[PDB]
């Protein structure tokens, strides 16, 4: 029943009220969403003034009613089925090493425009830190939102962590723990666990002045209906891993990516790392000027990244490797949608 | 590109212990020496040709009522746990 209102093109209206550390701030947003292909369309303004922290830092927070669900899914959209009532969102974003987003949200019909009333509370932010001192670049990156039932509260759970590119190189964490309840005591649909694929781009609207972020982004469901021979083939990969490239403790290595379509230089580029039985996470980067040049702790040391501006090629010497630094290693870069490249697995005595 | 030559033989070779012996020749496994990867596709072919994953929910095994049980010492998993799966596997088998 409530799926019968997101056909075709909504308006949507957001509305945020901020205090992050002390400092106060509003946003008001006016756009269209279109669930059939999970696409927004939304233009943002501060209408108090200028931001405090960055936009990339509000977009999870400034209505996943709107992420597509194909046919196979429709049992399990709960955002759709708790219309026209509405839902509550709570959420608490953790920056780490740095200070804590804290929200309360009402996503609900009024009159046929999908509204979106926001509290946000910032607590712990360093004053000069990447949040309150702006180094996260205009950019969001592509995640995997993890949906799962929450029979007791007859909602939802969420667990996610977004990637904020700081301009340095190195990646701001964000993990996002997330709840969401109904409005009316109406029937609602409780999903098997599954997961929402997001995709956004930041822009800018030329003929505005006020302090703005132009957002499109992406949103679809999967992740119900995988095969126990799948399941099991991975497993079995997992633990009969023979490798791509292979190194006794202590040796070197110097991986190439070359990039298309994109001018290397312009954009800053970095390393991932997905270990067996791990989670990717950030390796090295460095801005898009070429001033600075990031590394996570782990490496730091012994990893060292470059580019080749004519040959369009990014690198990585990796020396004096550890077994511990066996994994599948990529590239990454952000033009506005993030992008990835060929794996390269890494075997490591 | 590089390739290295002579490449080496690094496949590892298992005596299933007497338990997962058994489940093995259920199927149609008839060695008492097996690689790695043997293992995991003759068990596998156990799974699904014994119908012990959950029909809606497939990262599920249901081995309570089954040796699959009494081999890993559960009863039930998810594939989901490469970690704890791979240990179970090796508690049933000796590395030759």
């Amino acid at each position: 029943k409530g799926e019968e209102l997101f056909t075709g093109v909504v308006p949507i209206l957001v509305e945020l009220d901020g205090d992050v550390n002390g400092h106060k701030f509003s946003v008001r947003g006016e756009g269209e969403g279109d669930a059939t292909n999970g696409k927004l369309t939304l233009k943002f303004i501060c209408t108090t003034g200028k931001l405090p922290v960055p936009w990339p830092t509000l977009v999870t927070t400034l209505v996943q009613c709107f992420s597509r669900y194909p046919d196979h899914m429709k049992r399990h959209d709960f955002f759709k089925s708790a219309m026209p009532e509405g839902y509550v969102q709570e959420r608490t974003i953790s920056f780490k090493d740095d200070g804590t987003y804290k929200t309360r949200a009402e996503v609900k019909f009024e009159g046929d425009t999908l509204v979106n009333r926001i509290e946000l509370k910032g607590i712990d932010f360093k004053e000069d830190g990447n949040i309150l001192g702006h180094k996260l670049e205009y950019n969001f990156n592509s995640h995997n939102v993890y949906i799962t039932a929450d029979k007791q509260k007859n909602g939802i759970k969420a667990n996610f962590k977004i990637r904020h590119n700081v301009e340095d190189g190195s990646v701001q964490l964000a993990d996002h723990y997330q709840q969401n309840t109904p409005i009316g005591d109406g029937p609602v649909l409780l999903p098997d666990n599954h997961y929402l694929s997001t995709q956004s781009v930041l822009s800018k609207d030329p003929n505005e002045k006020r302090d703005h972020m132009v957002l499109l982004e992406f949103v679809t469901a999967a992740g119900i209906t995988t095969s126990f021979a799948e399941y099991w083939a991975l497993l079995s990969v997992q633990l009969v891993e023979s490798g791509g490239a292979l190194v006794q403790p202590g040796g070197s290595l110097r991986l190439s990516c070359a990039a298309s379509g994109f001018p290397v230089n312009r954009y800053s580029m970095r390393w991932y790392r997905q270990a067996p039985g791990k989670e990717r996470e950030w390796v090295a980067g460095m801005s898009s000027a070429g001033d600075r040049s990031s590394y996570e702790d782990s490496v730091k040391g012994r990893f060292t990244i470059s580019r080749d501006d004519a040959r369009n090629t990014v690198y990585l010497q990796m020396n004096s490797l550890k077994p511990e630094d066996t994994a599948v290693y990529y590239c990454n870069v952000n033009v506005g949608f993030e992008y990835w490249g060929q794996g390269t697995q890494v075997t490591v005595s | 590109t590089t390739s290295q030559i002579p490449a080496s033989e690094q496949e590892t070779l298992v005596r299933p212990k007497p338990l997962l012996l058994k489940l093995l020749k259920s199927v149609g496994a008839q060695k008492d020496t097996y690689t790695m990867k043997e293992v995991l596709f003759y068990l596998g072919q156990y799974i699904m040709t014994k119908r012990l994953y959950d029909e809606k929910q497939q990262h599920i095994v249901y081995c309570s009522n089954d040796l699959l049980g009494d081999l890993f010492g559960v009863p039930s998993f998810s594939v989901k746990e490469h970690r704890k799966i791979y240990t179970m596997i090796y508690r049933n088998l000796v590395v030759v």
